[PDB]
Parts: structure tokens; C-alpha cells; sequence
């Protein structure tokens, strides 16, 4: 995951 | 030391434009190529069911907004799926994007693999008939890649053996996208997990991006035709000490000068787990740190443009206008915050707190 | 410069003992992994068409020869396609192969691809989801694994660009095969393409496994569980010098005793364009070397074992044993070729005056 | 993966201030430090014997030059016999430098030794007890240093041992010196002997620095506190096709634009064979080229500033004034040339 | 791809000669190559005074031991002083020991220096000049030569830059060695010190050793010319933990393998802080370990053959015979066990 | 192909 | 030193 | 040398  | 010319002068151009039309003042890349695992956690933290036509509706939210963030966004990032779906206009996600005056970009790694006798270390996979995939993509609009690979600060890590795979299969994925016209995205991504310092932070960085630079060059790559898609410099997020912007920006801009050749064309930074503020605040900064930046310092955000859009829609088709609007004021703040001219008006941490002791 | 086990006292020993059974005294691979489009060559130099019915029965008529082939036959690798066909009495080909005594290999690379800037040169491609393919094909019987690379002598090549990136496309398929109990058979081949002489194939053979054994240690290699599958030491195709099959033993084994630890259980040399008879005094030549040899030499041979007996079925059923004879013949000469006990009763344009 | 600073912020500033004021604006490296087997070689081209007292002289009369020379110099290289020399006056050379506004430089490499298994290639000695010569150098004027690598591109070369091995001392030296307050310009010479074309040579300078970079990086080198000393990129002198200064200079921003991190404080170019005038238009070229450069683009030259004043001294003291004046005119020529503000001054066909 | 003949035929032939007769069946070498602030430390331990004869007298002492040492003896390591001594019937040292069948090694490294950036890590120096030092010695009789590198196991360490530079300075060393005719003996001494287990030291003695002989293949070294003189791999000097013998061997012996080219002619290993028979029952169970081991494994002892010797002498001219019976003792214990052969002559829990 |  |  |  790139958002977290 | 013989040379074997990789590429013609008419593909250098193709390639050099197309950077260049990316990260051309003010603009920066919208990254909207959430995988439908990670698309899924966004969904869901609406309550919005994860089907396709939501994810289809979702996208065309952020790519059909209003025309005023035209000027912001001089690219979008696209997965598979996102790639051959159309707006409600009937249009392809491609052309929406392109008649907006965009580049279409389009993530084609698979994912990080573990290598074997290190302390969690990764590598990317994604090179098999990568470029058969390349040449597809550019026939249906995408002129420039997206590739992540993933190193992280600790103990013993980042190895001699995760910064030389990495820095190698990025070379090879870069190699390939230029030899099919596409503007490879270089993202050797360190992640800010961990309680070390900026220094340290800024360390790593200076060595993955000189092994980065290196392997381009061993692989006989175009740095004009590529782009380059690092950290921030900042301490971990669980670092007990506390920065300013200015010293992240420093830190950074510095990392940068000691690594990136003036060549490479432009750099779009990820934002990781900074606020949508926070993340147009520090690129600000970056823009003004008072040393030489040979190339363009923008942004290529993905929460950091979205997580106020995605909140405002709710999953209501009600809230389309309102949603959109969120996005087109994130992208504006960073078409400033690209160009050092972001500064809004007005006056101007549980890791820092005592509970972190 | 700390240690981070990749493998465990357990996993060692399953792949060490898979490595040694496969090279065992007097045991060879019969290499029978020629992809769909490889194969389909064989068929047509033989007017057969290229049908799933015809590759399996080809397949089946090698892997089905008479018990004299069991204690030649080491190892057998395999095509994804055949690793998954059945024999006439409908038993699977891999239990075929092991109710001969011998180990399944399966071969696992998707072929090689282009290098930008460089003069022809290929890296070769492979590694997206092998991981989850090594633990099916484990799952589904085999023990070893096959990956081939390829490098050629020229005016400005192997690059050091093709030498190190071929050297660490090996190393990453070497790591994930140990990681799932599969044998990974290196192979850095070195086409024999070209005019240039005995010295300069053992030079460039000696640089390129030097690059190979740096990049398996880099990536935690563990050597007693893998094997090399190299070219031998050769003129090339259009060299004008002679050489006795003494000399290309001595620079062989000269140019494996300077790159290749001791640690490697096992170097199965491929045959390249050698004719069936030339392979096997080659080998045997190679196994009678003065010097010493502290790793098995033996073989890994598709064409070299393969060609009389693909010729001498020509598609008909009632071919079947006579091809198979042709194949048992040669599995007996290399066997005693892989323990220097070869000694047969016994096309030279590039030396004679048209090539000057 | 974990630092261990190399230097102090007090370190780092000084190697920086260093850098900077040798490379400031309008500003060059005067290289006199000719080694004894070459500065022989100069003496004998004028019938002027190698004598201990030529030697002190001639250096006598470019380091005491007039005035106008103060701006143009930022740095002066010098051999080790040089800098223990004295002025007819009695002052110390690395004095008289100083006071005329430029940093001393000390060449402090041993000269090339052959790489056995390659084609006549080489590698550079001197690191043995370089870090107290340095202290001594530091201690006795000097604040920055030279070391040549020389590189030859030919059918197999610059081989990958010999780019390697280079680069690798290179950072070895630069490392030594740093820790001693000495800021060190790199010098990744490719030499422009043979018949290779613009093409080649600018493949070939940018494979040697990207390696000197990647190994000044693994050596933890201080960037911002050293100076990089390559090559233009031009063809080889036995290439018949002759090139525009443009091309030269289009070919020689390209390369370091591809290669030097904008972190490194300056280049000073060497000249190699060409004439006193070529190098000033050609380093008046690479500073007009329209592409962004980072870094000053300067110059380190020897032959190039010392020519016609050799030519115009002939060992005779009468001399001196003539001499002198030649040596100005292209300190003169090169401090504009330094800026992009230097101009030049049928039968072609 | 191309390749440049480093040396002939007959150039090789000489170096491999060589090599083999050093470490021939039951043969190693006697380390007497300590420094002048090394031999200084052994003589004080025994109260006599650092005089340049009582250091000749020390090593004519060794080397003038009864024939008893001879099949024990392949080759003896001098410090240059000591190559320029004479026995007291005037024969220079080295034709002493060539006289008793031994080969003649120099020592030509010049320590170690600190590598900046690195938590006090070191590389080697003593390049400079080398080749023609290589080509006097040849001439005043050593066939082999003696390089030093040294290593640390810690937190951090050893570091990739201090696994590359060591291994490239062997490289270089080993290089000139072999253009000269003498047989180059690489040491990357891992050092003992720290509380890391067996387990460890494996680790990185194969990480060590497989960056050097990559780095000998990089520098066109000739193997079967070369020996190598590594650390035994063995727990840390501070660790907790107490190995068996027999694991002792399994780890060097396994470590080699995976490791050390068949080519290499020889490994005579250092013994570090072990003591006397410690050294010699380790080199036994290596000599015994039950898997294939391609090349000679031997000694290159300098403590491990003198310690009790120094000691019997106590610097008394009338020890003499006492002293050199020490020494006799080691070279005897030593030569059996390089062939596996040796046996030395409830509080345990 | 591997057999030519 | 080679000896401690 | 450098000059020539």
C-alpha cells in the first residue's frame, strides 16, 4: 500500500 | 567501452518531451493507480462497496474534474483495469485525461517479492514480458511507467544486497520502458518506518540514490527521458525529535544535489503518510531551500490529492461537485507548492510527546 | 555483515542430497525441456506435425526406455507441458521418471530478451511469480529446476553490462528455487559462435563464472545445493586452429578449477552443437583430465542424446523401440563418459584451405 | 546502512570555503606543478639547462606576475620542489600566492604504474603515507591537491579493471585528503590520443564518471568540499572529421550533466594538446552552451597558460617583463573565458 | 572479453613451482617477519634490549635449527632488516634457509591505515613502489612475498567498503607481486576480537573471501601462483560459548569450500591468540575433516612456532640449544598435523 | 533453441 | 602485531 | 607527462  | 547507441535521436526527443511536458512548471502527477487491493481499503473507509463500476465512478470523480486543475496536473498515473475504462462521457480514461492537457502514466510492476537470507528486504518483480506490455500500453495512449521498489531503514537494513537488486531492476525496467517510448518513472522508495533521525534518513538516501544512478548508467539509460520518484528526506515516524520544514527541505535538496544528476529532468516526490497539508508544505519548502535545483521539484501524490475527495464523496453520487472541488484545491495548493509559491495567509507528535519515553 | 539464515539445517540437507543423487558416480541429465517452440523444430526436421499427441508421445518413448538407461539417468528435466502428461498406462510422466530411480527437473526461465545498448546481447527473463510456480511444480514432483542464460564471444562481447546482469538474473532464480526445496541448475551458457580460438573461450568462461559464483554469494547462495550446467572450454564453430579433445579437457577443467568452490556439488556440461559421439568423448576426455576434479562432471544433454533416436522414430508408432534403442545407447556412453571409462573404435571445414 | 561521519560541520565548511574560492567567479587554476622529468623537458625545449635555479625562476616569474592576474587566478598548483622554494625577495612561494589572492596547490600522486592483463593501461600510485604528507602540506600553505588518472580509449579500453581500479584510487585519495583539511580535485584524465570521434570519446567520459562518482560515494567523499578535473570531451587526435566548438562544447556539458552531481562545487578543465588559444575558446564554448550547468566550469591549465610565456622567456632574464606578459594575456583570456565572455581575436576549403 | 596475457608460460610455471614447494606434504611456513615495533614488544617481554643484534641473533636462532626442521619447513617470512642479515659463518639469512630447503618470503606491506567514514575500520598500504621492490628482493633471493589486510567483526563491521578495498589492495599486491616472479601469500585476516559466535565468523569469512578471490579474478591474478593465509573460523575471543575441535575444522574447512578455487595451490593458515598446541591441534582436525579438500592445508605460525622458543631463550646466549629445541618441537607438531597426524602428549564442568 |  |  |  502506498497511502499508509 | 564501445558504445551501441540504445536509442536514436528521434526516440531521446519522444522521451526528453514527454518528461519534460510532465513536470513543466506548476505541474505535478496525480497518482490514481491504487491496485483494486488498495483501492478496496479507500472504498471501504467510505463504506462504499469495492465493485468495479464504483471504482470506474470513483476515478472518473477525480480525472473528469473541472478544467481549473488543468493547469496542475501534467500527469496521471493509471492501473490496469483504470487504463481501458471509460468516463461517462464516453471517452476512455486516456483521452479524458490527455484532452485535459495530461500525460497518461501506467503502473506496470507486480508487486514486491522477499529476497531470501536478509531481515525482511524486498525486491520488485515485473519484468517478464514487460515489454510486449510497454508497446501495448503506448498503443492505447500511456506514455510513461511507474515502478516501486521498496527499501526500508532499520537495524541492518537497507543491505549491500536490497540497494544493488533494487537499483538493478529498476535499470532493467527503465531500459525497457525506453526502447518501447515510455517515460519511465524511477521510484526507489525509502520507507519513513522506524525511529531513526533525519541524518540517518538523508544517509540512506545519498547511498540508494547513488547505487540508483550508477545502475542507469551501467544499463546504458536516458536520464533525460526518465524521471525520478524518491522519499522526502524526513526522520521516521517515530523519531522522537522534532524538525522544521525548512531543515526537511535542506535535508532533502541536499540529499539530492550530492546524487541526482542535473540530466535527469524532473523529481516527483511520494508523500507516504504526510497530510494532504503537510505534504504541499514540505514541497514548498523544498522549492524554496536556498541551494541550486537543476531539476524540476514537484510532486506525484496519490492521499495527498485525494483523501479530502474521497471523504467529501462519501460514495453519494449527491456529493460528485463538492468531492471533485476538494481535489481540484489540493492540486492547486501543489501547483503553488511546486514553484515555492505556496504560502497561505495567516500564522505559522505523539512520537514527540513524553509518551515515546 | 550479519547473518539472516535463509535456510535451515533441514532445507540444506533436502537440497544437497537431491543435488548429489542427481550427479551420482556414472549418472547424467537427459535434458527434454524443449519449450513448444523448440520442439516443434524437432517435429518438422522429421515431417511430423506439432500436436500435444505427438510431443507426449515423443516424450513418452524417451522417458519409458528400457531399464538400462536407470543408472545413467540421474536426472530428467522437463517442460511445464510435460510435467503434467501421462504415459499409456495413464501414470504421470514424473512418476515415470522416478520409478527409475531418477529426480525431476523442470525448467522454468521464459526464454531470453534483448539488452538495450549492447551488440546483440540477452539477459534472460522469468522470475515474476517463480516463487508460487517452484512450490506447485514441488508440489507436483519435481526436485530441480533449469533457468538458461546466454552469452556470446565477439569484438566487444560478453559486455561487462551482459555479464554482470546474466550473472544476477541467475542469482535471484537460484535464491527463490532454494526457497521452495527445488535444485536450481545454473547455467551461464557461452555460445561457441565465432572464430575465435581455445584461449579465448577459456578466458572469457573464467571471467563470466567468476561473476556468477560473486553473484550467488551476494545473494546467499547456498553452493552444495545447487549445480552448474556450463559450456565446456571450446574453439570456436569457425576457429582454423586444431585441438586435440586432451587440450579441450586441460582448458575445461583448468578454467572450472579456478572459478568453481568446491562447494558445488555437481557441473553437468551442456553439449551446444557437438554431435552425439563428439559429446561423449568430450566428457570422458574431461573426467580423464590429470588434474583434480573436486565436483562431478558429467552431463546434461538434449540433442546429444536425443538426435539418432528423434530421427529414427520419424513419427511412427512402430518406431517406438528402435528410437528408443538409439537413446539407451547414447545414455550408455555417456554414463561411462561421465566416469572417464569411454573408449569408442575411432567435419573439419574451418581448419582446411577454404577457410583461409 | 548506518553513518559514521567522515567530517565535522567545521570540516565541511572549511573544505567548501576552499573549493569555492578557488572556483569563484572569473577565477582558474594555474597548473605549475610540471614534475622535474617534464619541467626538464620544458627547459630543453628553450636550450635553458635543469638547473634548481631555472626551475625557481621560471615558477618565479609566473607567480609574481603583475596584478592583473589577482582576479584571474583563484589557485596555483605546485610541484613539491616549488612549493619549499623563495622569491628573489625571500618569500616563500606559497606566500606570494597567497598574497596575491589564490589558494596553493600541492600535485601529491607518484605518477602511473602498468595494470598487468590489460593493453598498456595504468593506474595511479602515491597513496603510501599520504595522510602525513598532507598534514606536512597543510601545515606548510597548501589547501588543496592533485592526483592524475589517466584513462586511454582504444579497441578494449578503458577496460572495466581499469575504470574500476582508477575510480577506486581516486576515492582513496580524495579520502586521505579530506581528513587532513585538503580539498582534492579529482582527476579522471581521459586522454585523447587516437583516431576515435566526438561520439566516442563523450561515451567513454561519461562510463569513467559515473564510476568515479559511484566510488567517491562508497568512500563517503564530501562533494561539496572537492573539484572535478576531466577531460573536454573532443575526438581523438587522429580523427580526420574536425568538429565546431559548439559540438565540443554540447558533447563536454552533456557528458557532466549526465554524470556530476550538482553538490560537486566545480570543474577545472585540462586542455590537453590544444593550443593556448583553442583551450581558452573552447572553455568560453562549454560556458555558452545553452543547457543548465550546476556547477562552475573553469580552468586547471599548465601548458595552456604557460606556452608563449616559456617560449617568450628562452631562459633569458632579459626577458622576464616579455615573458610575463604573455603568461597575463592568457590568464587574462581564460578568467573571461571562465564567464563565456572570452571572443577569438577559401584556404579553409 | 579480450584477453591480455599477464604472464607467460614459463612465468607461471615459475610461480606455481613455487608455490607447491612451499607448501609440500608436511611443510609450512615460519612466520619471522614481525615488525621492528613488533619484535620490539617480543624482546621486551623477555627483559632483553631492543639491539639490532639481539634481533639477528633471535632469528639465526630460528633459522639455523637443527635439519630436524627441514621436511617441516617450506618457506620462512622475513621483515627486510632480517633478508639483510648474515649468520655468524657470513651466509646471508637467506641462503641459510635455502640451504635447509626452504623457501624465502618478504614481507611488503606497509600496515594498516584508517578508512574514513567507517567505524575504525582499516585498509592496507605499501603500493607505492612495489614493483621495483618486488624485482630487488627477487634478486636478493625471496621467491614469495607477504601482504596483511586486516578485518573486524562488530555491529556494523566489516563493512562492504572495507570488504572491497582490502580485497582490491590484495589484488593490486598480488598483481605486481606475480609481473616480479614472487608468489604472493593473501591475507585477509579476519580478526577474533568481539563476542560473535562460530556461526558468524563463517558468515563473514565467506562473505571476505569470496570478495577477494573476485577481486583476483578482476586483476587477472594467476591462482595456482598464489597462497592464501586466512583466519580460522572460530567463535569470538569474548564469546561465552566453547566449540569442539572437530566443529573448529568443519566451519574453516566448510568455509573454504564454498570459497576457495581448486587452482589455489595452498591455504597456510595464521593462528591469532592460540596458543601453541591449540594451533596445532586445530590445523590436525582441519587436516581430518571428512570433506574434499583440494588444496594443502598448512601453517604459516609465527607465535605458534616461537612463543615457547622466545621464551626458552630469555635473550641468554647459553639457551641457545634449549631455545631452538622449543621451536624444533612446534615445527615437528606442525608438520604432522598439515598431514593430520598429530597427537599431543568432573573439574571440566 | 539449445540443440544448434 | 600478529602475536596478541 | 601533460603538456604534450
Amino acid at each position: 500500500d502506498e497511502w499508509d | 567501452p564501445h558504445s551501441h547507441p540504445a536509442l536514436t535521436p528521434e526516440q531521446k526527443k519522444e522521451l526528453s518531451d514527454i518528461a519534460h511536458r510532465i513536470v513543466a512548471p506548476g505541474k505535478g502527477i496525480l497518482a490514481a493507480d491504487e491496485s483494486t487491493g488498495s483501492i478496496a481499503k479507500r472504498l471501504q473507509s467510505i463504506g462504499t462497496e469495492n465493485t468495479e463500476e464504483n471504482r470506474r465512478f470513483y476515478r472518473q470523480l477525480l480525472l473528469t474534474a473541472d478544467d481549473r486543475v488543468n493547469p496542475c496536473i501534467g500527469g496521471v498515473i493509471l492501473f490496469h483495469e483504470t487504463l481501458y475504462q471509460k468516463a461517462d462521457d464516453g471517452r476512455p480514461f486516456p483521452q479524458v485525461i490527455k484532452s485535459k492537457g495530461g500525460v497518461v502514466g501506467i503502473k506496470v510492476d507486480k508487486g514486491v517479492v522477499p529476497l531470501a537470507g536478509t531481515n525482511g528486504e524486498t525486491t520488485t518483480q515485473g519484468l517478464d514480458g514487460l515489454s510486449e506490455r510497454c508497446a501495448q500500453y503506448k498503443k492505447d495512449g500511456a506514455d510513461f511507467a511507474k515502478w516501486r521498489c521498496v527499501l526500508k531503514i532499520g537495524e541492518h537494513t537497507p543491505s549491500a544486497l536490497a540497494i544493488m537488486e533494487n537499483a538493478n531492476v529498476l535499470a532493467r525496467y527503465a531500459s525497457i520502458c525506453q526502447q518501447n517510448g515510455i517515460v519511465p518513472i524511477v521510484e526507489p522508495e525509502i520507507l519513513p518506518d522506524g525511529d531513526h533521525d533525519l541524518k540517518r534518513c538523508q544517509y540512506v538516501t545519498e547511498k540508494v540514490l547513488a547505487a540508483v544512478y550508477k545502475a542507469l548508467s551501467d544499463h546504458h539509460i536516458y536520464l533525460e527521458g526518465t524521471l525520478l520518484k524518491p522519499n522526502m528526506v524526513t526522520p521516521g515516524h517515530a523519531c522522537t525529535q522534532k524538525y522544521s520544514h525548512e531543515e526537511i527541505a535542506m535535508a532533502t535538496v541536499t540529499a539530492l544535489r550530492r546524487t541526482v544528476p542535473p540530466a535527469v529532468t524532473g523529481v516527483t516526490f511520494l508523500s507516504g503518510g504526510q497530510s494532504e497539508e503537510e505534504a504541499s508544505i514540505n514541497l514548498n519548502a523544498i522549492n524554496k531551500c536556498p541551494l541550486l535545483k537543476p531539476w524540476a521539484l514537484t510532486f506525484s501524490y496519490g492521499r495527498a490529492l485525494q483523501a479530502s475527495a474521497l471523504k467529501a464523496w462519501g460514495g453519494k453520487k449527491e456529493n460528485l461537485k463538492a468531492a471533485q472541488e476538494e481535489y481540484v484545491k489540493r492540486a492547486l495548493a501543489n501547483s503553488l507548492a511546486c514553484q515555492g509559491k505556496y504560502t497561505p495567509s495567516g500564522q505559522a507528535s505523539l512520537f514527540i510527546s513524553n509518551h515515546a519515553y
